[PDB]
RNA sequence: UAUCUGGUUGAUCCUGCCAGUAUUAUAUGCUGAUGUUAAAGAUUAAGCCAUGCAUGUGUAAGUAUAAAGACCAAGUAGGAUGAAACUGCGGACGGCUCAUUAUAACAGUAAUAGUUUCUUUGGUUACAAGGAUAGCUUUGUGAAUGAUAAAGAUAAUACUUGAGCAAUUCAUUCAAGUGAGUUAGGAUGCCACGACAAUUGUAGAGUAACCAAUGAGAAUUUCUGAUCUAUCAAUCAGUUGGUAGUAUCGAGGACUACCAAGAUUAUAACGGAUAACGAGGAAUUGGGGUUCGACAUCGGAGAGGGAGCUUUACAGAUGGCUACCACUUCUAAGGAAGGCAGCAGGCGCGUAAAUUACCCACUUUCGAAUUGAAGAGGUAGUGACGACACAUAUUGGAGGGCAAGUCUGGUGCCAGCAGCCGCGGUAAUUCCAGCUCCAAUAGUGUAUAUUAAAGUUGCUGUGAUUAAAACGCUCGUAGUUGAAUUAAUUACUUUGAAUAAAAUAAGGUGUUUAAAGCAAAAUGAAUAUUCAAGCAUGGGACAAUGC
């Protein structure tokens, strides 16, 4: 499974590290969950300790906000135009935050500043 | 390690295995008190040195240092009542002069021999080994018990032991 | 004889005994060396109440 | 180098030095469980193949009886000793013969 | 250690325990509570060691559960209930309460307390922080949470508790001049007068107290468990009276 | 006990090694009257295993018509009790082994204002709906596993519906403890979850979330510290740093995308070896030191070999599962599961190591909880590993080292003895033997190894003209060492703080003494620490850092 520790690594002075235990389930790893642009679906994951993380995997609607005019009112995501880290993430239309995505203002440029895979749902704020 | 229990030992060989001159000087020992090996001089060798050791690891210090005035003054108050240091002698340097002679002299079957029971000292280890021999208030078996100041007056036969 | 101390809760006294040559429970009757004089620990519950619960 | 802060060759030279000691380095070199025979075992097992007449050294003059011996773990052939006099009779081929070393070590 | 543990060896408690090394494989490890690991004493000990009452853990098991023992106002029936500082005890089958106390020969000494003087326990507030909704409280040493106190209690006060209304009644400052009982290390078991405090904004803060002899030792901070103010004492000492004796009448007496 | 002796020569003085010597732990030969205590398949094979046991648990309070309740007691809501079975909790504790592991782990130390449960503790927030399910009855299969399907029913503190704020995300704002915070906390607006069992004994509590203790806990992380090797001198490309996201309980190249070329190294990087798990500690030491530490306790890892996952608060669990590699079992030949580096025991390996016993009564754990279970734990058997006290007997030797025969038969440089020098070619103090006594004694020799001897590994502390050993000579970087002088750190130095126990030294105490034990006739030693680091402080002579 994957995992988060630092003992597959090289050191400083590139020093291949050795071996001297197994994996530990107190490194766990899990796949992401692109969160693309489809019909409301989320799965809820059981995390450590028993705590409940919601992944979402297809949304639709966020709850954008306006910082000018202080009101907070949901709205349709259009499509996934500009994101800050990979440009093949707006083909596949991926959710996650800092993607500048744009809405049209029905009931009022957007960038989520949620985290989907996380909280389990979309949110934001106006350039 | 590998028991809880603590052990120890009590002798040790001399590091020089074969002197003319340490055999006649144990004998003179060992024929002077009836004793059955060579261990008894070693065991009462090594006590000795055990004590002689505190004493002359405190010696080193002075006379203000705290410990001189609790462990020194606990080491003499031993010496005291186990009979081997006179009461007159309250310092330091007289625990270096003691000899393996003070500590023989405490054994009870040097004990008896001073009170009158055993006309020699082989004879009074029968008596010690057959529970004829009371101190006090509890039978002994055992000759090598060195007892104490206030237990000299105290030694005396037993009441027809079984 | 020796130490006699009366239990204010469970309902029974702690007793030493020394031998000198059924509400009675005897333990730890040894002897000295060679054989004699014999100890020991005797309980004594008095009502069979409590000795029937507090027992093992 | 005598100085306060040099320390770091006092403990280089030693380490060096350490090695020319004929007794220290045979206990730490790879090859007591290679070329000794015994290796760390105190004993040997193995069985009698050859018996051999050993002439003593110049100084002496006889014939000191002694046998050849493979062992059960390493198969080498090694040469053993009659501890007694008349020994070479009681002793017998294929059977349990123990050894262990002599007088000097190894 | 895949998870808690849940032995505690012989050898591995703490020394204050009494424990003997040939006594047995395990010691009673005390169950979660009041009181922290160190910082306690199981109650298995104080009804088998201290008191003497039980011959062996066999009949600890029909005395605790029997609900006989009250500890501080309420009654407990846990085994291994962890018996920390001074929180009263109570038993009235036998007429006899005590109090675990500190003492200067680094234990757990069980003054008596009378039963008219037992519905009360002083407590050392850990922390004071304003919970939501603006309301603030208080944590005490035995993580004890009360509702509003006083606006003036601070975080490193003392408060006098009661048992069976579990009000708070006076409350004594950290200053001065107050007078501390020893709850840490070289100086646990200690009754003096702080006399001085230097704060090093780093690491730690460093207080001084000087005995009622004229004796001064310091400690760190969090040992400082206020006891009065003024050389005056809320609580009934312990035999020694709380004092220390620099070993000079230790060896010299035991003898006779 | 701050200790030496025999051996090169015709003889002497040396360097120098061999041998002798004492102690600790491994095996074995001889012997072994007892009582106390006591290690014991670790080294070679973390090799393979027949068999039997090692985790199960029930109170008046979760659910019980068993056709069980004449076994206490009758019985009109089911009497006290109650095997089962559903449900809850536990087998993530405990026990075992040391294969991997070379700044990895580990020890001290600081941080978590970078994460955090379970249990426990304090505090807070309809006169009662519904189905089906086991245990229950009836039909079977196959040799079967703790194997198995259909039907008829029957309950919940099993699973849901239903009625009287807490905490989560985002955007904005107001702002007081702490050395340190747009910090606890309040307010504004949507988004999400949204309760305090539709709960239980006639007689002795439980539930759902939340804040805080637990807990110095667990986990990540800071500083310092580790054996040999240069016939290892250059090593790294997710590698070093940054931005954004992702995943995690959480920081973080832990992972992905884009940008830069950076990171380590003669103060030993990178690589290689181990018969390397680390520490507290053990053996031995005048002082300095050398070696050992699998193994009582703490920390790490694993369950034949990797890999992937389920349950849940904690497992990458293996006395759980799944796939492959290598084994092994019953067989009805169709098929099934198993992992003794748990407790006894077996084969093999070896110089090398014990009963196929009984009991939860001591200590402690788990459980629905006073009661059940525990090959943990205790008891019993073998046991010359060792240690203590104590009866009336063997081993080795009798040239020197080293105590002990100027005795007697043979052998004739042959047999042989001999740790070293050596004794034996016909008058042997040493051979094989007869008599006698020298050392120790329930112990005594041998073989191997650590330590002292060894000032034959040198810091204290060596030697270099001739015994071994100054480079052919000069320049030279790293390293080491550096003249006198002055009326901000670091190092040094002195005190503290705090620091697991056991062990070392011991304070006391007649286990009768002693080994022991912390017990008894209230005491627990202040117990002294703790090398190397870290914090605070008094002093600035000797020292380094540039003005």
């Amino acid at each position: 499974g994957i995992t988060r520790d630092s003992r597959h690594k090289r050191r400083a002075t590139g020093g291949k590290k050795n071996s001297m235990q197994k994996k530990k389930k107190n490194t766990m790893g899990r796949q992401p969950a692109n969160t693309r642009l489809g019909a409301i679906r989320v799965h809820d994951v059981r995390c450590r300790y028993g705590i409940i993380k919601r992944r979402a995997l297809r949304l639709e609607n966020g709850n954008f906000s306006w910082a000018s005019q202080s009101i907070t009112k949901g709205t349709k995501i259009l499509n996934v135009v500009y994101n800050a880290s990979d440009n093949d993430f707006v083909r596949t239309n991926t959710l996650v935050k800092g993607a500048i995505i744009e809405i049209d203002p029905a009931p009022f440029l957007a960038c989520i500043s949620s985290r989907p895979g996380q909280t389990g749902s979309v949110e934001g704020y106006i350039l | 390690g590998r028991c809880l229990r603590n052990h120890s030992i009590t002798y040790k060989t001399p590091k020089v295995p074969y002197e003319r001159e340490r055999f006649d000087a144990e004998l003179k020992l060992v024929g002077q008190f009836g004793l059955k090996n060579k261990k008894e001089i070693q065991r009462v060798h090594y006590m000795l040195g055990h004590m002689r050791t505190i004493a002359k690891v405190m010696l080193m210090k002075d006379a203000k240092d705290p410990k001189r005035l609790l462990e020194g003054a606990a080491l003499l108050r031993r010496l005291h009542n186990l009979g081997i240091l006179p009461r007159d002698q309250n310092k330091l340097e007289f625990v270096l002069a003691l000899k393996e002679e003070n500590l023989l002299e405490r054994r009870l079957q040097t004990l008896v021999y001073r009170k009158g029971f055993a006309k020699s000292i082989h004879h009074a280890r029968v008596l010690i080994r057959g529970k004829m021999i009371k101190v006090g208030k509890q039978v002994v078996d055992v000759p090598s018990f060195l007892v104490r100041v206030e237990s000299e007056p105290l030694i005396q036969l037993a009441d027809n032991t079984p | 004889t020796r130490n006699l101390i009366v239990n204010p809760l469970l309902c029974r006294k702690q007793v030493v005994v020394d031998i000198y040559h059924q509400t009675i429970v005897l333990n730890g009757f040894v002897t000295k060396y060679g054989g004699g004089k014999t100890s020991g620990f005797a309980l004594i519950y008095d009502t069979l109440s409590a000795l029937k619960k507090f027992v093992p | 180098a005598r100085g306060l802060h040099a320390a770091r060759k006092m403990l280089a030279q030693r380490r060096a030095n350490k090695w020319a000691d004929k007794e220290w380095k045979k206990g730490k070199l790879v090859t007591r469980y290679k070329c000794n025979p015994l290796g760390t075992a105190s004993h040997a097992k193995g069985l009698v193949q050859e018996k051999l007449g050993i002439e003593t050294k110049q100084p002496n003059s006889g014939i000191r009886k002694c046998v050849r011996v493979r062992l059960l773990k390493n198969g080498k052939k090694i040469t053993a000793f009659v501890p007694r006099d008349g020994s070479l009779n009681y002793v017998n081929e294929n059977d349990e013969v123990l050894i262990s070393g002599f007088g000097r070590r190894g | 250690a895949r998870g808690p543990r849940h032995h505690l060896k012989r050898l591995n408690a703490p020394h204050h325990w009494m424990l003997s090394k040939l006594g047995g494989t395990f010691a009673p490890k005390p169950s979660h509570g009041p009181h922290g690991m160190k910082e306690c004493l199981p109650l298995i000990l104080i009804l088998r060691n201290r008191l003497n009452y039980a011959l062996n853990g066999r009949e600890v098991t029909m005395i605790v559960k029997n609900r006989t023992i009250k500890i501080d106002g309420k009654i407990r029936t846990d085994t291994r209930y962890p018996v920390g500082f001074m929180d009263v005890l109570s038993i009235p089958r036998t007429k006899e309460n005590f109090r675990l106390m500190y003492n200067t020969k680094r234990r757990f000494c069980l003054v008596p307390l009378t039963a008219e003087q037992a519905k009360f326990k002083l407590c050392k507030i850990e922390k004071r922080v304003l919970g939501t909704g603006a309301i603030p409280y208080i944590v005490t040493h035995d993580g004890r949470t009360i509702r509003y106190p006083h606006p003036e209690l601070q975080a490193n006060d003392t408060i006098k508790l009661n048992l069976e209304t579990g009000k708070i009644v006076d409350f004594v400052k950290f200053d001065i001049g107050n007078t501390a009982m020893m709850i840490g290390g070289n100086g646990m078991g200690r009754v003096g007068v702080i006399v001085k405090r230097e704060v090093h904004p780093g690491s730690f803060e460093i207080v001084h107290i000087k005995d009622a002899k004229g004796n001064t030792f310091t400690t760190r901070l969090n040992n400082v468990f206020v006891i009065g103010k003024g050389t005056e004492t809320l609580v009934n000492l312990p035999l020694d009276k709380g004092i220390k004796k620099p070993l000079l009448q230790q060896v010299n007496e035991t003898i006779k």
